[PDB]
């Protein structure tokens, strides 16, 4: 069947991460476009269409992240981790030229050194250790150590084309030592010592300028030095006279230089870097110096090359501009525009014909890198591609000329989600028509008899226009956005952690709304929750976001709509200290919406809704409402409970010793969930009642210490209502990742273990016995009871990077767990084979009533896959949402990609069936009347003629 | 309630089934009239039914008639020196009923099986249709009977209410079985249960067996039968009043000659 299917309702949408080192060579430039990121993927764009032709995910907790990326005429050359492995890659296809490992050093700077005609080598120059290997094959031969190592830094290596290799040392401060050595062997020619108390930096400052010219700034003395490494003796230091002398007062100054590797000589041009913004084009021939083309604003520069001429970008914040502090407005009508222009090196000439000019939507996004890619044709027109990177996470490409300036953008903030929710449709037209209509408060017969009428009179006038619209035809979805019979499209909202909202639909799977947050720095706690559905009318959807830091300690909270996108006029303050915990109550008031509350450092409930009803419910709870925190540093579990209006009060306290166990991960039981049967049948005909605690949390805690054979991982089940441990169960021989899942009353963790290379399956069940209790009013206080724990294990040989399992509304379906694989297949196993009534022994009455041999044996099959083409390169985790009609659940896999889906827990009971051809039926139908009548009249002249003869 | 259906799986299953059902019945009453064929009667046997009708009917009345006519007529009939019973003999078939064996099959045959071939309508129909939930009858059911009810969807924690389409036509049988009889008559022959069994007035009422036997056995009826002369008693007309007379004669003048 899912052949058939291929494509109806599923989509995959692909992403990468940010943009770090994309160059935009490839003179021919059919396509090409190569992108490396900063998570340990590198992708290749379509300059024309914009789709990803190749893309390669090594790595990302720690390790393999890509350091310098150099680019030949048709091979790329780059090293990953920090200078241990290093693998070629190619343009034309996709795959691996070479490879080649390195020495145990850090990793500073490599680039290329061309023997005499064109480069042979690449030269990579560590801490300490220095080394050479060859570009076309891979070859380590040239390697040696360097006079001075320990009080000696080396970066900006450079290279010239006649066959001697340089080398610049600056320590931080004290000397300059700069050193050179041949290229046809190991051979140190001689060495250059020079003093300078103010050169601190040369990662990234000084450049090599003209034919090895080594030039510096300097803004303590506002001086520019300038020394030859071929030739001379000593530096010469430059007064800056003849240009405006304004260096920024906190600001390090740095040097743009540009030097094309095929070419064997280099260019006398370089920007300055001034103050914020402060860029200017000066030319050094020997001893004078040449400025020109003051440029005042140019908030970015860019070079670029094609053949014996360069070119450099210049981008303005023109289009009425107003320059405030540090950002750009412009004052017409769209505001934040900015325009490209190019201009010449050799000369400060301006091109009339280039002139680019785009403005963004999203206030607050600044440019913070651009490419440039120019491109001779004809014979008297130049054409150049800018691409500017937004300052958040966002790509864009820009014509020369065309009816758009915008040809693809490409969003990729939206590889990295924390927090993802869905939320329904406002409602039908006519369905809100009608639910009008039926609203009565107050009336009599004779006002319903009326209504009724009405209703009917508009029902009339509602078909008689829909028949005279069959007659005649015999003879933007954001505004629209309307309901079916069966809700499956809905809206869902994505929060990224560099704090960009996005909304994007289910069924079309397009970028409908995407807010930019103020200001958030990396790792921030974000949640996300829905206060207010739908459903209703009076008024407008409520979504609350809650948001906090870790290093200062700042919590805020926005209320926005999920549905527009616009946030109301209502948000709280927030004092004190930073929100440890919220917690959201069912109870509704005000009009149709919820309450919540929040917890301060001080110990202190805040409630969000502040209405008097709202309190007054509260209060009337009173000693109803509990929480308990958790800690992994400190390892301190607690309980605290409301007391009248609104105090804390400590009831119960666990402690964890954390040098022995460590916490991890704590689940619990999901807050929209109903359980349809409350019991089980049993070998006779004898019913077996479960244990379902509403009110229960599961903690995981490992062993701090790691070795082959002493591990320690358990599971701690305590009732957040009082102190209580129900069931501790612990393992021996398991470590590494741990995954719990909580469901209605079964458990379900996975481990790993070292005595024999396996991953372990351990499912966990709690039952009651025969009898029932009160079975009307469950609470935590009374039930002095111990359920039964049932334990089983099973193998499975995957590494199970997500788990989830499928929740509908009412829970009649079956439960099935969706597993993630590192392959990006996803499959989705049934729960009743990993049962833990599974006897060992074939018994009779077992085998009779339901039931499989155990055996721990689980293997993948390859049928029982969801994912038959489309793949997760990293699935960071899986979202299930339950639909509304019975057995249909949404499956939205998040990580590197999106992919959406709809898993069908037990085939279809719902939906009229596919193959059902309707010619035959319509044929019976027929037939049968026709055969009816055909008979009577031949009984009608047999009951004649009988009666006649 | 719970489990929205479609509108599409009512208007294509519960309608065509009904129709299907209502149409298989009737095309199965005009088939059997159809169908219907005279069975051959002899002279012989004619007479004999003629005489034993007249017999039957002197045992019935035979109060109004006078006692020497009615000894006559009882004379006639046993008539020790010739007899009319006694002389006239016919061919004997020789029989194969016995007392014990047909005591027993009088329950034995019965009507047992003649649910069959409904069974084969229902699984044709449910063949046809795998997974699907046509309705729900409110009556509470026992979970023993959901393998017979759902047969072909695979759940276990869902009520046995819902009903598939096999059990949906199974109870659309019985339901016009009433109502056939309605557009029809008294006499209707639309039972789409009963396919197989003949059920009709019957051909040729009279059906002798064995003439012989059933000639003796209504002379020895009729000599068991004795004589009350129901016309002896007149004096209860004698003294009554005659008021019916004057009953339609006053609404015997308001009709005119037309
Ligand atoms: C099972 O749990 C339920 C709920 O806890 C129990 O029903 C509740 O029982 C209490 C105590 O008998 C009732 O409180 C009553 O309050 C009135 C005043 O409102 C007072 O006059 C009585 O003396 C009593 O204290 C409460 O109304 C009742 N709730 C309901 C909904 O009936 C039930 O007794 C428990 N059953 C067992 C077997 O433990
Ligand atoms: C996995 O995806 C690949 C695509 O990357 C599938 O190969 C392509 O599959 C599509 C249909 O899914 C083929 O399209 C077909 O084209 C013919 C005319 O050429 C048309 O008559 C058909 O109706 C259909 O549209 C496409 O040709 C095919 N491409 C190649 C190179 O085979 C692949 O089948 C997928 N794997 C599966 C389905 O197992």
């Amino acid at each position: 069947v899912y052949e058939d299917q291929v494509g109806k309702f599923d989509w995959r949408q692909q992403y990468v991460g940010k943009v770090k080192f994309a160059s935009l060579e490839f003179s021919p430039g059919s396509k090409k476009l190569v992108v490396a990121t900063e998570k340990n993927v590198i992708a290749a764009l379509n300059s024309r269409t914009g789709e990803i032709l190749w893309r390669h995910v090594d790595k990302g907790t720690a390790e393999g992240a890509v350091d310098a990326m150099l680019l030949h005429g048709q091979d790329v050359i780059t090293v990953s981790n920090g200078g241990r492995i290093m693998r070629s890659w190619e343009t034309n296809i996709g795959g691996l030229n070479w490879e080649i490992t390195l020495d145990s050093g850090s990793f500073q700077a490599l680039g290329l050194v061309g023997l005499q005609e064109s480069v042979r080598y690449i030269a990579v120059l560590k801490k300490t250790t220095l080394a050479l290997h060859h570009l076309s094959s891979g070859h380590l031969k040239w390697v040696e150590h360097l006079p001075e190592s320990d009080s000696i830094h080396y970066q900006m290596v450079y290279s010239y084309g006649s066959g001697v290799v340089w080398a610049l040392g600056v320590v931080p401060f004290s000397h300059v030592n700069i050193v050179k050595f041949n290229v046809e062997d190991g051979e140190i020619v001689q060495q250059v010592r020079v003093s300078t108390p103010w050169l601190q930096h040369l990662s990234g400052a000084c450049g090599v300028v003209d034919e090895a010219v080594l030039v510096c700034p300097d803004p303590s003395s506002r001086s520019l030095q300038t020394l030859a490494l071929e030739t001379e003796w000593e530096l010469r230091q430059i007064p800056l006279q003849s240009l405006d002398l304004e260096f920024g007062s906190g600001f390090q100054p740095r040097v743009l230089p540009t030097q094309p590797n095929p070419v064997d000589a280099s260019r006398a041009q370089f920007f300055l870097h001034l103050s914020p913004s402060h860029y200017a084009l000066l030319q050094y021939h020997y001893g004078t110096l040449s400025l020109l083309k003051n440029f005042p604003q140019t908030a970015l520069v860019s070079f670029a090359t094609t053949g014996e001429k360069t070119v450099a970008a210049v981008m303005a914040c023109r289009n009425s501009f107003s320059e405030k502090s540090s950002s750009k407005d412009s004052l017409a009508c769209f505001n934040q525009t900015y325009t490209i222009n190019l201009y010449l090196v050799e000369t400060g000439r301006r091109l009339l014909d280039t002139t680019i000019t785009f403005s963004l939507e999203q206030s607050g996004t600044r440019p913070e890198r651009l490419y440039i890619q120019v491109f001779l044709k004809k014979d008297d027109s130049v054409g150049y591609r800018a691409l500017v990177q937004t300052e958040d996470h966002l790509l864009l490409f820009l014509q020369q000329l065309a009816g758009k300036v915008v040809l693809w953008s490409r969003e990729e903030s939206l590889a990295e989600v924390v927090c993802l929710e869905m939320v329904d449709l406002p409602l039908t037209g006519a369905q809100a028509e009608l639910e009008g209509e039926f609203g009565k408060k107050a009336d009599g017969l004779l006002g319903m008899f009326l209504k009724r009428l009405s209703s009917q009179l508009i029902l009339l006038q509602a078909w008689t226009s829909h028949l005279w619209k069959m007659f005649y035809d015999a003879r933007i979805n954001i505004d629209t956005l309307a309901r079916d019979e069966f809700n499956l499209q809905k809206m869902m909202v994505m929060v990224t952690a560099s704090g960009k909202l996005f909304g994007i639909e289910s069924s079309s799977g397009t970028i409908l709304w995407k807010q930019y947050l103020p200001n958030v720095k990396p790792d921030s706690s974000f949640k996300l929750m829905v206060q207010r559905t739908t459903a209703h009318f009076p008024h407008p959807p409520q979504c609350t976001l809650l948001v906090k830091d870790k290093e200062s300690g700042m919590s805020s909270l926005y209320v926005f709509n999920p549905i527009f996108g616009k946030w109301s006029q209502v948000a709280p303050p927030v004092l004190k200290r930073p929100i440890l915990q919220s917690l959201l109550l069912p109870v509704m008031d005000q009009d149709y919406a919820k309450v919540l509350l929040l917890i301060d450092d001080e110990y202190k409930v805040t409630a969000f809704p502040a209405t008097r009803n709202v309190l007054r419910q509260l209060h009337e709870l009173a000693p109803s409402i509990f929480f308990y925190l958790v800690d992994a540093e400190q390892g301190r579990l607690c309980g605290y409970r409301l007391r009248k209006d609104l105090t804390t009060e400590l009831s119960w306290e666990l402690t964890i010793p954390p040098e022995v166990q460590r916490i991890v991960k704590v689940k619990g039981k999901r807050s929209s969930e109903h359980v349809h049967s409350q019991g089980r049948v049993m070998g006779d005909r004898s019913v077996l009642y479960k244990s379902l605690n509403p009110n229960l949390l599961a903690v995981v805690t490992e062993s701090t210490d790691a070795h082959h054979e002493r591990t320690f991982i358990g599971i701690f089940l305590i009732d957040g209502v009082t102190g209580r441990i129900i069931h501790s169960s612990v393992q021996k021989k398991a470590k590494g990742p741990v995954h719990i899942v909580h469901s209605e009353n079964w458990v379900v963790y996975q481990y790993w273990n070292t005595k024999a290379r396996r991953n372990e399956f351990t499912v966990l069940e709690l039952y009651e016995g025969t009898e029932q209790y009160n079975a009307t009013a469950f609470s935590s206080l009374d039930r002095p009871q111990l359920p039964q724990v049932l334990q089983q294990s099973y193998i499975f040989p995957s590494s199970i990077s997500a788990m989830e399992a499928t929740i509908t509304e009412r829970g009649i379906t079956s439960r099935h767990l969706l597993i993630g694989l590192p392959s990006g297949a996803i499959l989705s196993l049934p729960k009743a084979l990993l049962d833990p009534r599974r006897p060992e022994i074939p018994t009779e009455q077992s085998r009779e009533e339901n039931l499989i041999p155990y055996s721990p044996d689980v293997q993948i099959h390859a049928e029982r896959f969801i994912n038959y083409n489309q793949t997760v390169s990293r699935m960071r985790g899986i979202y299930t949402a339950p639909s509304g009609l019975e057995s249909t659940c949404l499956v939205v896999a998040y990580g590197l990609d999106i992919y959406q889906t709809r898993v069908y827990p037990s085939k279809q009971f719902d939906v009229l069936k596919d193959d059902y051809d309707y010619v035959l039926i319509s044929s019976v139908l027929f037939g049968l009347v026709f055969a009816t009548m055909i008979t009577k009249r031949l009984a009608q002249v047999k009951l004649l003629n009988r009666a006649w003869r | 309630p719970e489990l929205l259906l479609d509108s599409n799986i009512r208007l294509w299953v519960v309608l065509p089934i009904v129709i299907i059902t209502f149409f298989v019945g009737m095309i199965r009453h005009y088939v059997s009239i159809l169908l219907q064929s005279d069975k051959k009667l002899t002279q012989e046997q004619v007479s004999d039914s003629q005489v034993l009708i007249r017999s039957r009917v002197l045992r019935e009345n035979g109060k109004y008639i006078p006692k020497q006519s009615f000894l006559t007529r009882k004379y006639y009939f046993n008539n020790p020196e010739d007899g009319f019973f006694k002389k006239t003999k016919r061919k004997v078939v020789p029989p194969s009923p016995m007392t014990d064996p047909t005591m027993l099959t009088d329950m034995m045959k019965g009507n047992v099986t003649n649910v069959l071939p409904m069974i084969l309508i229902g699984g044709w129909i449910n063949m046809t249709f795998s997974g699907f939930v046509t309705t729900k009858v409110p009556f509470p059911l026992t979970l023993r009977f959901k393998p017979m009810l759902q047969q072909g969807i695979e759940l276990l924690t869902l009520d046995a209410s819902w009903v598939s389409s096999a059990s949906w036509y199974f109870l659309n049988v019985f339901g016009l079985r009433s109502i056939y009889s309605l557009i029809l008559g008294q006499d209707n022959a639309a039972d789409q249960s009963r396919m197989m069994q003949e059920q009709m007035t019957g051909a040729a009422m009279a059906m002798p067996a064995d003439t012989n036997k059933a000639f003796k056995t209504e002379w020895e009826a009729l000599e068991l039968t004795d004589h009350q002369w129901a016309l002896d008693d007149v004096e209860e007309e004698l003294m009554a009043k005659d008021l019916h007379f004057e009953g339609m004669f006053k609404k015997e003048l308001q009709t005119s000659i037309f």
